RNA sequence: UUGACCUCAAAUCAGGUAGGAAUACCCGCUGAACUUAAGCAUAUCAAUAAGCGGAGGAAAAGAAACCAACCGGGAUUGCCUUAGUAACGGCGAGUGAAGCGGCAAAAGCUCAAAUUUGAAAUCUGGCGUCUUCGACGUCCGAGUUGUAAUUUGAAGAAGGCAACUUUGUAGCUGGUCCUUGUCUAUGUUCCUUGGAACAGGACGUCAUAGAGGGUGAGAAUCCCGUGUGGCGAGGAUCCCAGUUAUUUGUAAAGUGCUUUCGACGAGUCGAGUUGUUUGGGAAUGCAGCUCUAAGUGGGUGGUAAAUUCCAUCUAAAGC
C-alpha cells in the first residue's frame, strides 16, 4: 500500500493492487522425494571428505569458532561456512549417539 | 554429418548444414561462447553482441544528407 | 595550442578516423525499398493486416509514469478473461508475451475490452471451401489506437482543511530519515533494557 | 565523399519565397523582363476552364 | 576340445568424406612502433597495422541466472537521442559507456533428468521390385552401459468427475515470379550555299513517340530505337486460385472441475592470488594455479565487511 505522495516511506501512486499468481519456475530450489532419497544411498556409498575429517575432529576439542574460521579458508565464504558447521554437528547427534 | 542416419532424422539434422563448419575454432561451442564473453547483463557490455563489432560501430563517424 | 578566450573543447579524432567513416547517400533510395518491401508483402499474405494486435502498456521510471504506451504481448491472465487459449491468439494476429505480469486493476480492464472489440471486428474464414473475402486494411494501429486515460474533472470544489501541503512533504520526509535511529532507541530504553525490569 | 553536398532550409522561409513567386505570376512588368512572349494575351492572371 | 564377450589391429575389403583458391564485409587468437605528452618511464597511438586459424550471402546475436525501484517494463539486431555526460587518467595530455524515451522490423522453440516393460514399438547397410532427390517387402547388423512415442518450467504428469469442437496425402490446368524472342506512327517535296545537307528559306505530317545513338556538317518526320500496348517459347514450381484421385478414424488434438506429486545441467557456482583488459572506482570481463559447495537453494541489486528484511530472474546443454 502507498502513502499518496511523491516523498515519503511508502511512495507512492495508491491503485487497486493484487494479484500476480505466483510462477513455476519461482519454487526451484525445493526437495524431494526423489532427491532425498537418492542422497540419502549415495552417503553410506562413500565416506567423507578429508577437510570434513578434521571438522568433527575440532569439534570435539574447541567446539565452534575455531571450526567456522577452518571451514571459510577452505570453503568460499562466511555463509557457506555456517552452513557445512551446523550440518556436521546434526552428523554427530543422528550417527555418533543413539 | 554425411552418415545417413543423422541426415535422415530431424532431430540431429541441423548439424550437417554448411554453417557449421568448425564451430570448435570460431568459438561456437559451450566453451566458446564463455571464453568471448557473450552473457546478458551490465557486466557485460564491452563484449556482448560482438568485442570487435561494438567497438567498429562506437568509434565510427556517421553523417547524414542534411547535418 | 590554446588562447585567446576561447571554450575549451573535446574533440576526440587521434585515431585512424578517416578509415571508418559513413555517409547515409542511400537515405532516398533505401526508403524506396522498405515502401517496395511493405507492399510486396501485402500481395504475398492478401487479406491480412501486417502487424500483430498489440496490448496497452504503462511506462516506468519517475520521468515516463505519467504517460501511456503500446506494449510487446497480451499476457495469460488477460487472454484467459476474454475466452480464448494462448496457442489459438498466435495465429489469429494477437501478440502474447509470456513473462509480463498483472498488479493493476485498471490496465487488465482496459486490455480486455481491446481484446473484445478486436475479435468482434474481425472475420475469419473456414479451412474447407467458400472464402468471401473483403479487400485488406493493413495497419491495425489505425483501426485500433492508443488513447491517454482520463483522470479529469474541469470544474470542481475547493475543500480547504488547514493542513498545508508544504508542511506535509517535510513532516514525511523526516520519518524516512530517522525511523531506522527511532526504532533503535525504542529497542533500548523501552526494550531490553526495561523487559529485564 | 563526406563534404557538405545537400543543405538545410527552414519550413516557413521557404513557404515565404513560394508565395511571394505565385504573386510574380501576376503583374505584367516581371513577366515580360523575365523572357516570354506575352504581347498578344488579353490580361495576365490568366485562368481556363475545367475542359482543358 | 568347441563357441561367445571386451579392448586393439590388418586389407588396392563395400561406400563415403577432408585438404587448395578468393578474402570487400563477417567469428576468433596473436600483437607492435613511429606519433602525442613541446623532454621521458605509466598513459597515448590501439584492445589498431603486419602474422595465424575458420564461414556465408550475409555472418554473428537471440527467447532473460535481464533492465528497474515506476502506477513497473519484457528475446536479439540497427538508426535518432542519452553524451562529449556518469566514471577513468604523472586527475596532466587525453579517454569515455549503459538504462528509460521515439522509430525500422518483429516469430518463436528443443533436449537431459520418469518404466513401452502386457511385448525395441526405433535405425544403417545388403538382395529384390516399383511411379526413383523416394516408396514397399525381405536378410544380416547397430543397440537394453538405452534407439522410438511421451514432457521442458510460460509449465507439466498420474488418477477421478464432465461436456465435446476440430481434422488428413498425391498431378493436372490456370494465374504469379524469372530467363527470353517477335510485332505495333509520320517528308527524304521545291529553292540558295557546298566535295557532301544532317545548314538557311518556303510548304506539310505524326505525337501516351521532340530520350539517346547512327549516317560525307546542329535529323522527331532517312535508319536503329523511344512511347503505347499485343502475341509466342522455355524453366521455377506450392505462393495463391480452381479441380480430380484418393482415404485417412475409431486416432490425433484442444478445453471446465478436483486430489496427490512436480525429476531442472559440478573441478561447475563461489573464494583467494598472479598476468591482461574495461568508463567500472577495496578490483568490468577473460585466462592460469590452489582451495572447493548447496536445496527455499543459487545469482544479481555499480563502496570492503558482519546482522536482518525486501524486489527480481533460474546459470553450469542446444536450434
Amino acid at each position: 500500500v502507498k502513502s499518496g505522495i511523491a516523498v515519503g516511506l511508502n511512495k507512492g501512486k495508491k491503485v487497486n493492487q493484487l494479484t500476480p499468481a505466483p510462477k513455476i519456475s519461482y519454487r526451484k530450489g525445493a526437495a524431494s522425494q526423489r532427491t532425498t532419497f537418492v542422497r540419502s544411498i549415495v552417503k553410506e556409498v562413500a565416506s567423507l571428505a578429508p577437510y570434513e575429517r578434521r571438522l568433527i575432529e575440532l569439534i570435539r576439542n574447541a567446539g565452534e569458532k575455531r571450526a567456522r574460521k577452518v571451514a571459510k579458508k577452505r570453503l568460499g565464504t562466511f555463509g557457506r561456512a555456517k552452513a557445512k558447521v551446523e550440518e556436521m554437528n546434526e552428523i554427530i547427534t543422528a550417527s555418533r549417539r543413539h | 554429418p554425411s552418415h545417413k542416419a543423422i541426415r535422415r532424422d530431424a532431430k540431429y539434422n541441423w548439424i550437417c548444414n554448411p554453417v557449421h563448419k568448425h564451430r570448435e575454432a570460431r568459438g561456437l561451442t559451450a566453451t566458446g561462447k564463455k571464453s568471448r564473453g557473450i552473457n546478458k547483463g551490465h557486466k557485460f557490455h564491452n563484449t556482448q553482441a560482438g568485442r570487435r563489432k561494438t567497438w567498429k560501430r562506437q568509434n565510427t563517424l556517421s553523417l547524414w544528407r542534411y547535418r | 595550442a590554446i588562447s585567446k578566450n576561447l571554450p575549451i573543447l573535446k574533440n576526440h579524432f587521434r585515431k585512424h578516423w578517416q578509415e571508418r567513416v559513413k555517409v547515409h547517400f542511400d537515405q532516398a533510395g533505401k526508403k524506396v525499398s522498405r515502401r517496395h518491401a511493405r507492399a510486396s508483402k501485402a500481395a504475398k499474405i492478401a487479406p491480412r493486416p501486417l502487424d500483430l494486435l498489440r496490448p496497452v502498456v504503462r511506462a516506468p521510471t519517475v520521468k515516463y509514469n505519467r504517460k501511456v504506451r503500446a506494449g510487446r504481448g497480451f499476457t495469460l491472465a488477460e487472454i484467459k478473461a476474454a475466452g480464448l487459449t494462448p496457442a489459438y491468439a498466435r495465429t489469429i494476429g494477437i501478440a502474447v508475451d509470456h513473462r509480463r505480469q498483472n498488479r493493476n486493476q485498471e490496465i487488465l480492464d482496459l486490455n480486455i475490452q481491446r481484446l473484445k472489440e478486436y475479435q468482434s471486428k474481425i472475420i475469419v474464414f473456414p479451412r474447407k471451401g467458400k472464402a468471401p473475402e473483403a479487400e485488406q486494411t493493413l495497419s491495425a494501429a489505425a483501426s485500433f489506437p492508443i488513447v491517454q486515460p482520463v483522470t479529469d474533472s474541469e470544474t470542481r470544489a475547493v475543500e480547504d482543511n488547514g493542513e498545508s501541503a508544504y508542511r506535509t512533504l517535510r513532516l514525511a520526509r523526516s520519518d524516512k530519515r530517522y525511523k531506522g535511529i527511532r526504532e533503535k532507541r525504542a529497542k533500548d530504553k523501552a526494550e531490553a533494557e526495561a523487559e529485564k525490569k | 565523399t563526406w563534404r557538405k553536398w545537400n543543405v538545410k532550409v527552414n519550413q516557413n522561409e521557404k513557404r515565404y519565397a513560394t508565395a511571394s513567386a505565385i504573386a510574380a505570376s501576376a503583374v505584367p512588368s516581371l513577366v515580360l523582363a523575365r523572357g516570354h512572349r506575352v504581347e498578344k494575351v488579353p490580361s495576365i492572371p490568366l485562368v481556363v476552364s475545367d475542359d482543358l
